[PDB]
RNA sequence: AGUGAUCUAGAAAGAGAUCCACCUACUCAUGU
């Protein structure tokens, strides 16, 4: 949606009255995978940080503020935004980053398109005078403006790509022939390249949710033994087994995102929840979550909680056998 | 690709003197032998006084028919300062009683008793003449550099000896080795005659690291050995330049404790300004360093010389026969080259020889002596079959190359036309005989007046006869391209040969113009010898000069009336790809490839240097391949 | 050591190192008991003639100041026993003091002579004997301490005596075939009596 | 010289073919 409407969306208020609705539909389609909606157990955090942190790695467009004016005004006349509606508000002030931040738009895209593709044929022009082949070792900052984008005169494939023509309405014409098409219908990235880099993203994203401490003081990172965080980073459906147990295979990596943000989902900040405790162990949960309370019989099957405490109490024994003439 | 990048950016936006020399002191012993023996052997050493003497005592010893003697000389430095010095030294007009020969410049006379020639020239007197019958002795001269010419004229001459028992016939070595020479020409006799004496040191282990290690040798000597310049030997000009840059930045930094040192390069390429810097002197408080290739082994002196390294590796030609292809190897070298680079300390004083391999690997790994197992033989087989040599596969040859290159040449003549299937001359191949060319360059040529263009195609294989012409230095290579691209043609750089030669023809320069639009004069000059020399053979063999009024689709199809085998089609998935062998090869990174017609070139070289390069690329239209030698052409045989 | 992706080694547009601000360092080291560390923070009124409030919010009755603060955590927050004096612990101290103010097998299995009169108990694994503190001279994963006694520092164990004993056998077997089907046979495990007895043999 | 406008929130049983963007890439002639 925002690398083809880049720009359009900031004028657009259905738009983006669909974009926050519609993230909250994704954070609810989340959140009712795991039987609880609550704002105080699902953080920002849990989110959008990324995938490789362990996160779902959702990209904003919907902390937001929706421009909102006056409804019997803004029908008749191009009102000034004169007031904000709240997007998406969370008890916590995270500013979430949004995505449209980090595209450049395309007024800002075709200037600048204009400024690089005049400046290859000024140096196209000068290497033909200066009889030597253009290398594209010079090419680089140039690298990636404009559109379409100067990496593609330098990919391996220019010459088979030389006779390939009428490719736009091919890829356009997928949508009468495909059952899944791409949404990127209209772009392709051997004649056009990547229209947009959004690596810069997710850093932004990581230094908006109170960098890598606060994000992991909200997962189970602690209570896993790694002697530095650094070292953090399904065979069965290929299998035929059944129709109905391909859904214990898509529950299975539910399980891990659940357990990885465990500590805040199962969080003490309820605004209403009982305190059930789990079978044969001393967790409390705040709710029947199930994904949550399978992982924690999971973790503490054969009474290993048990098998803990029992532990520390026989081995305090041990200290208390080692330490007699002492005490 | 081109295409591509356009439609994108559509898309986007006195007499005494001469006495003391070694070999008056044995020129009794020297008349014995030639006197009893049709065939003899003599080896020296090299200033012994064999090229100028020898051949003087032949003159007296044999004297008065209507006859002369050759002496012959892989070397056409070597044949014409040698003859200006005998002619000198009998006292006799050079030109007359002593005289040259070499390709495209001759300086004899119907007067001319001696007669100091190139081998390829006695060699090409013998196709006009398969007797020699107008000698009565000859003598081939350092017989030890076993070139193809002199090789193919020791086989030629052992069967005419048995034709003229009044031919005698005189074998000159510097290689003291004649057991070899001696067998070969039926057990003849031998006759073994001022280099001080070389110490010779060895490494107690292999080297695998001689660049490095010779950099080293050459501190060391400069400081620890009293005075007297250093030879290294090494195998070409990026490598000679790299270790010239960091020996004398090695030096300088020794000269906080140590003499002054001034190295110099030498190598083929070399412009002559710098070729003359090797001989300056050796500062003042100091020393001297030339870093030479192979040319410095025998095809020179530098008058100072008492220490040579030896890393014992040169870059030579190898011609694999059933692959059918040349290539230029860094290789190990002969014990007789060895030998040569180790008697150039000693022409000053006693010396030194400093050899980066072990003692056992000179006596026992070392090939004895290195040209007929490292050649292309279509010029070679030519020459037998215009020399009557019907059975090739029996001439007896010192060391019989493979029956497979010799059937490989036969094909190759046979698709040239110069044989018929039935391996027997045609006219074509006599008259492509007549002339000092490869037969590709030969055939071209004859065929040139029928593609209206024979003076354009003189030009072109004139200039295809000497070396590059262009000088690109590696501070100015943007001024010297500039220069360059004021002849270039832009799918065809033989075009590019005419047009450079042209303008050097122009009726506005001389040396200067050469140095100022980059031109080897030298070259240049050679070229228009090599010019007038051939079409003197033209005129003599009526092949009509002819032009048109501007056509280079003519030109192109004549170079490919000669060298239709060497061409090589773009690929249209990958790079470029040879007609013959179905190689897979670049463009030369000489030339730019106008990727629009360009779909066929055809190649003057094959250039191997750790990739596959095809050198002087001229565009080709495929038809005319097609009708130009349809028995090439045929698939069917492909 | 890139596992870290693209984006975490960017930096920010200002100045790895970066993000080391739970801690991102060791965390094998298990965090200490922190805790109770305490603050207590700080017209007129008709009722009492104090200032700052008014009559609707007085404290004394109509007639005609510390707290618990400095909040950040949630823990910290509801903390029945925030402030302590040990009221309640005293009282219970005081309740303890007034409730504390108020045959012959035996000697027939002393004939051997003893005359003393769910894990073992009496296991002591050597981490509880490792007390003291060392860099981890105990693994939970292998479960294996180490010594200078069967102990290295990447490391093994130490072979002593019949692990001595294979390693001069594999030495035998790895010299009898650098020295001497038969093509297999050159080693200890293939043909094992073989080396056996030819190292028994060798011995005489 | 700027205040002010803050929805959600979870339990039981049942359902469910997933089908798609986050790492760049090319310069020896040993001779004549
Ligand atoms: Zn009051």
């Amino acid at each position: 949606l925002f690398t083809y409407f880049r720009e359009a969306i900031v004028a657009t208020e259905p738009l983006l009255d669909i974009l926050v609705k519609g993230e909250t539909r994704i954070q609810n389609r989340v959140k009712l995978g795991l039987n609880s909606k609550m704002p105080t157990r699902f953080p920002p955090a849990v989110f959008y940080t990324p995938k490789e942190l362990g996160g779902l790695g959702m990209i904003s467009a919907s902390h937001i503020l929706i421009p909102a004016s006056d409804l019997s005004w803004s029908k008749q006349t191009d009102t000034g935004i004169t007031h904000f509606r709240a997007g998406m508000t969370h008890e916590d002030e995270k500013l979430i980053p949004t995505i449209f931040r980090y595209i450049t738009t395309w007024e800002n895209e075709f200037l600048d398109s204009q400024r690089v593709w005049a400046e290859y044929a000024t140096k196209r022009q000068e290497a033909i005078q200066q009889n030597r082949r253009l290398a594209f070792e010079e090419l680089e900052g140039s690298w990636d403006r404009g559109i379409p984008r100067i990496s593609t005169l330098f990919q391996r494939d220019r010459h088979t790509l030389a006779y390939d023509r009428g490719h736009r309405i091919r890829r356009e014409f997928k949508q009468y022939s495909l059952e899944r098409n791409s949404p990127f219908w209209w772009t392709n990235s051997h004649h056009d390249g990547k229209l947009w880099n959004l690596n810069a993203y997710r850093t932004d994203v990581i230094q908006a949710l109170g960098g890598i401490e606060t994000i992991l003081e909200h997962t189970l990172f602690k209570g896993t033994g790694f002697n530095s965080w650094e070292g953090l980073f399904d065979s069965m459906q290929f299998k035929k087994l059944t129709h109905a147990q391909r859904t214990g295979l898509s529950q299975i990596p539910n399980r891990r995102f659940t357990l990885w943000w465990s500590p805040t989902i199962n969080r003490a900040n309820v605004y209403v929840g009982f305190l059930v405790q789990l079978d044969l162990t001393g967790i409390f949960l705040h709710g029947k979550i199930p994904t949550l309370k399978i992982s924690l019989i999971q973790i503490f099957r054969a009474h290993l909680w048990q098998k803990i405490h029992e532990s520390i109490v026989f081995d305090i024994c041990q200290i208390l056998d080692g330490e007699l003439d002492v005490l | 690709p081109e295409r591509w990048e356009i439609r994108q950016l559509i898309a986007s936006g006195i007499s005494a003197q001469r006495q003391t020399l070694p070999v008056y002191a044995m020129r009794s012993e020297l008349i014995q032998a030639v006197r009893d023996n049709q065939f003899l052997v003599i080896v020296g050493e090299t200033g012994s006084g064999k090229t100028t003497q020898i051949t003087q005592y032949l003159d007296e010893e044999g004297f008065s028919n209507y006859g002369m003697i050759g002496c012959t000389q892989p070397r056409r430095v070597a044949a014409v300062s040698v003859a200006k010095r005998v002619a000198e030294e009998v006292g006799c007009k050079v030109g007359h009683d002593v005289g040259y020969t070499i390709r495209f410049e001759d300086v004899t006379g119907p007067d001319t008793r001696i007669k100091y020639m190139t081998d390829g020239m006695l060699q090409r007197e013998a196709l006009l003449d398969p007797e020699m019958s107008k000698y009565s002795v000859i003598m081939l001269d350092e017989a030890h550099e076993r070139t193809v010419a002199t090789d193919v004229l020791f086989a030629l001459l052992k069967k005419a000896a048995i034709k003229r028992p009044e031919l005698k016939v005189i074998v000159t070595s510097a290689t003291l080795n004649s057991a070899k020479f001696s067998e070969y020409f039926l057990n003849c006799p031998i006759i073994n005659i001022k280099t001080f004496p070389v110490e010779v040191l060895y490494s107690q282990t292999p080297q695998m690291d001689y660049i490095e290690a010779a950099l080293d040798c050459v501190i060391d000597i400069h400081i620890n050995e009293g005075p007297g310049d250093i030879l290294v030997f090494l195998t070409g000009q990026e490598e000679i330049d790299s270790c010239c840059e960091i020996l004398y930045d090695r030096v300088k930094t020794l000269g906080d404790s140590i003499g002054e040192l001034l190295i110099l390069p030498v190598y083929s390429a070399l412009p002559s300004e710098i070729q003359s810097k090797i001989f300056e002197p050796t500062p003042k408080g100091s020393r001297k360093v030339v870093f030479a290739t192979n040319i410095a082994e025998t095809s020179i002196t530098i008058d100072g010389i008492y220490y040579v390294v030896d890393p014992g590796f040169a870059k030579i030609n190898i011609y694999n026969a059933r692959a059918g292809i040349e290539q230029l190897i860094v290789s190990p070298i002969s014990q007789a080259q060895a030998n040569q680079r180790k008697g150039r300390a000693g022409r000053t004083g006693p010396g030194k020889c400093y050899r980066l391999y072990t003692e056992s690997a000179f006596y026992n790994e070392m090939l004895e002596n290195t040209e007929i197992q490292r050649q292309n033989l279509s010029h070679t087989i030519l020459m037998l079959k215009a020399m009557g040599i019907n059975d090739l596969l029996k001439f007896d040859f010192m060391d019989p190359p493979p029956k497979n290159l010799m059937l490989n040449a036969l094909t190759e003549l046979y698709h040239l036309q110069s044989l018929d299937d039935e391996g027997k001359l045609t006219n074509l191949g006599k008259e492509m005989s007549l002339f000092p060319m490869d037969p590709t360059l030969s055939r071209s040529l004859l065929s040139s007046v029928d593609n209206q263009c024979s003076d354009e195609i003189v030009t072109i294989i004139s200039m295809l006869s000497v070396q590059n012409v262009f000088y690109r230095p590696k501070d100015r290579q943007l001024e010297a391209d500039s220069k360059k691209a004021k002849f270039h043609h832009p799918y065809g750089d033989h075009l590019t040969l005419l047009n450079v030669y042209t303008r050097w023809q122009q009726a506005n320069y001389s040396e200067q113009y050469c140095k100022t639009n980059f031109l080897h004069f030298r070259h240049l000059k050679r070229a228009r010898d090599v010019k007038s020399q051939i079409s003197m053979i033209f005129k003599k063999i009526g092949l009509k000069l002819i032009s048109c009024h501007s056509d280079p689709d003519l030109i192109r199809k004549t170079f490919v009336s000669g060298f239709f085998m060497n061409a090589a089609k773009r690929d249209s998935q990958v790079g470029y790809k040879t007609i013959n062998g179905g190689t897979e090869v670049g463009i030369h990174p000489s030339s730019s490839l106008y990727g629009k017609e360009y779909e066929y070139v055809m190649y003057h070289s094959i250039v191997l240097t750790s990739r596959e390069y095809m050198s002087q690329v001229t565009s080709i239209e495929p038809q005319w391949l097609l009708e130009v030698a349809p028995h090439f052409y045929k698939a069917g045989d492909a | 050591n890139i596992h870290i992706p693209r984006y975490i080694r960017n930096q920010p547009w200002y100045y790895l190192v970066h993000h080391r601000q739970l801690d991102i360092d060791n965390n094998s080291e298990p965090k200490i008991g922190m805790g109770i560390k305490d603050e207590f923070k700080l017209s007129f009124c008709r009722n009492c003639g104090e200032a700052g409030h008014k009559e609707k919010d007085c404290m004394e009755k109509p007639r005609k100041v510390l707290v618990r603060a400095t909040d950040d955590d949630w823990d910290s927050r509801k903390d029945r026993w925030y402030g302590y004096s040990g009221k309640e612990y005293n009282e219970l101290i005081s309740k303890w003091e007034r409730d504390k103010r108020n045959i012959e097998l035996m000697k027939l299995e002393l004939y051997k002579d003893s005359v003393g009169s769910t894990r073992l108990r009496e296991d002591k694994a050597a981490y509880l004997n490792d007390i003291n503190s060392t860099e981890s001279n105990y693994d939970p994963k292998s479960r294996l301490y180490k010594t200078e006694t069967l102990g290295a520092v990447m490391f093994r164990r130490h072979l002593t005596g019949e692990g001595l004993k294979l390693n001069e056998l594999n030495q035998f077997a790895r010299s009898h075939a650098k020295e001497m089907k038969e093509k297999v046979q050159h080693v200890l495990v293939a043909n094992p009596t073989k080396y056996e007895y030819l190292k028994k043999k060798r011995e005489q």
